[PDB]
């Protein structure tokens, strides 16, 4: 139980952490009325699908 | 002329804040999204502008929403050409010299937060934030567009009106 | 002098489509491309286009067919720069800001599909497909053309007419 | 016209030095930083600038502060071009030919050093150090900015006012 | 001349209190106390006031609170010596005389608790509570100020309004 | 007439006192006392009075001294009485209402700390502490006189200048 | 003449209903009663009306409640005969033909259900419930009054206001 709850930690807080990281990376392109630059969209999913 | 037309603009592109029944900031809609600056609390004075969800930027001090359809049409427009000269802002002119933004007067008061400077044409530039008291003038703390990303500018001691 | 430039262009290069005996688009003659809205269903109101091999594309919405050599003489005029102005339409001025068509009436109305816009010289840019009720105004759903791509823009809330 | 704004200029961004109740020399608001030659000794006239603390550079016979934040908007502006040509100075006109400033008089006196050298426009080019009698003339050594660096000009038989 | 003073005090100083939806009772600045009558009962209509901590005494039927910082400047001014004479009212004039307030005018209805009966000089001299009508005459039951004492004088017959 | 009298009394009984040379208080000379206020430090720009032992208290918040005799004859004159009315400060006028001291003009700044309020004879009455931002006026934190006893007024919210 | 007294009888008996802050229907006082239609949503906007309990009738989709005491002399008067003609409402003359009632133009929206309609007397002949377009014109489902009993007439195509 303790190796899997440890496990269970470590894999949320490794799983937040990557969604914050690409969180503060695309949140100054909904600042300005700015191209998503496909590159970055592409590796990077963003939630407007089609839009912007 | 300027300023009917930029008294216009104001109008049909700037909501107060609310917040306990007292002023406490100005949101204004440029482009296609609704802008606000963070550290501003209360709610907008529309109940369909209350409705968004915003996207926040603690670092860059700045709450924007994608704006309805319906209320598309009666925005501002906006640039990122930021030559040296004069502009225009709701408290008379502001002089721009040196990558700086300069209140003739102090004009500025707490709460006066968030209301946007213009071009010459009608353009939206930059958005206020706060006011570093230089002597007789004052530098404005204000958030800059580039290209495509938004910058902001903080000279010493400036205070968040 | 360019309204009537305009209508007269629009006369002959502007074909009706109509089912169960009532008019339901527009089908267009540009460059040497007989082209139509996809969305809308019917037949060309000519016994020679009605017979030829319409190319299909559902992304944008858009069908097109080789023209016959003895209706060339009556094609229009293309072109792909975008400048900021004014341009033209049967029912008035459009207006290009920031890469959108903008209609000051809000009077297009369903069945105005597949009017082609003009340029001031007589050059086509574009052939709308949809309007987007913009409050006071009506952002145009339209498809342009790149240097040698398809392009179609359509702001969001549009409805196909 | 010029003379009055460079009178100006100077009663707003010149302070004077005394050492045993005597004047000495003259520190300069330029840009946003409090400049005066380290070779002369005293107090400048005034409380903010006095505390201060001062970096020190004996090669460049150079002191500077950053200005405090209350005076910043009683600061001249800065340049870093040299047109051949004329410029101005509180004790007349100075001559710039081959890279150097001359005096046409050779009117420079003792504790007359860290007097700033005007352009056209009002800007600062140059801090005047010391002086060499040349002829009917008088060469000046003088401290100047490049695009970021700071050089030194010392024509041999200079004095340290 | 006094009616105008009268009446911008009054404006001033006087906030209607209503609940469920409807008018009984009006609150009154005097000093730095906010005073308003105890037989009345709803809340006063502004934010500031409404959540205020209220002292009550039913024995004097009155509650009491203290007014906050901004607004200090937007009350009356009171006095607590009462010669004989006129004295003003919002519907009109009243006399003292006798250690009675009398209403020529027999003008009392319900709901007319709590307008402050103004001075010669504008000043508040007391708040009125009831009305007892006593022939063409009514006399008022009203609270008022002694030097350091609140007291509370009711003729016989007097009905809370 | 009033003004001009208040001004000779002024230069006649008020010295200014500095802290690194910047003025911060004033001390007055009242009957046959200097008084000054606490929350200020410095020194009295005077020789004579600087070597002279201050009586402290910060619960009244003033220091004071016996005069030198030769200066008797350089005070103004005091008194209790504080009639309703309006007196002269050296901004301006001054109302007391209710036994508070209103500035109308809310033009305070720091620095203002230890200017009488003069009577209408030109006699002196009390001296400025501090001041609260009560809206539009500002009531004043001030040390009067009773016929024996010194007190203290200070109201809520008042900043010590 | 006919519209004057028309518009006081609508100010004294017609209420606007609200339901998120924005109105969407309309309540009268007709002899003794009052009437709201069913299928609309609010509130009304007054205390008395808001306190009453309301039956309510689906069938006939309405919902009524007796008025109080105080505001019976506030009520339009009706009648139970309906004269082949014209007749006065809000939106100019509407025509009763053949049974039907129908409005010229077509030109009644949304939220107007509850506003009643006048005799050539001014008595109250009838309530608006929904309109059905019935080619150039708008047939009225309204409520009717017999000798005794209500009636409603719906006109098949008709949608709800």
């Amino acid at each position: 139980v303790g190796m899997s709850l440890l496990a269970l930690i470590s894999i949320f807080a490794s799983c937040y952490m990557l969604v914050a990281a690409r969180s503060k990376c695309l949140t100054p392109y909904a600042l300005t009325p700015g191209a998503a630059v496909p590159w970055t969209l592409g590796i990077l999913c963003c939630a407007p699908r089609a839009h912007a | 002329k300027r300023e009917r037309m930029c008294m216009k603009i104001e109008n049909d592109c700037i909501f107060e804040v609310k917040h306990e029944g007292k002023v406490t900031g100005y949101a204004c809609l440029v482009g296609d999204k609704v802008m606000k600056p963070a550290h501003v609390k209360g709610v907008i004075d529309n109940a369909d502008l209350a409705k968004l969800a915003f996207k926040k930027s603690s670092k860059y001090d700045l709450e924007c929403a994608q704006i309805p359809v319906h209320m598309r049409s009666d925005a501002s427009k906006y640039t990122h050409e930021k030559p040296e000269g004069h502009y225009n802002w709701h408290h008379g002119a502001v002089q721009y010299s040196g990558g700086r933004f300069t209140i003739p007067t102090g004009a500025g008061k707490p709460g006066d937060s968030g209301r946007p400077i213009f071009d010459n044409k009608g353009r939206v530039v930059a958005i206020v934030l706060g006011g570093a008291n230089e002597g007789s003038r004052t530098a404005l703390s204000v958030v800059t567009w580039n290209k495509d990303m938004v910058t902001r500018v903080t000279p010493e001691g400036s205070e968040e009106w």
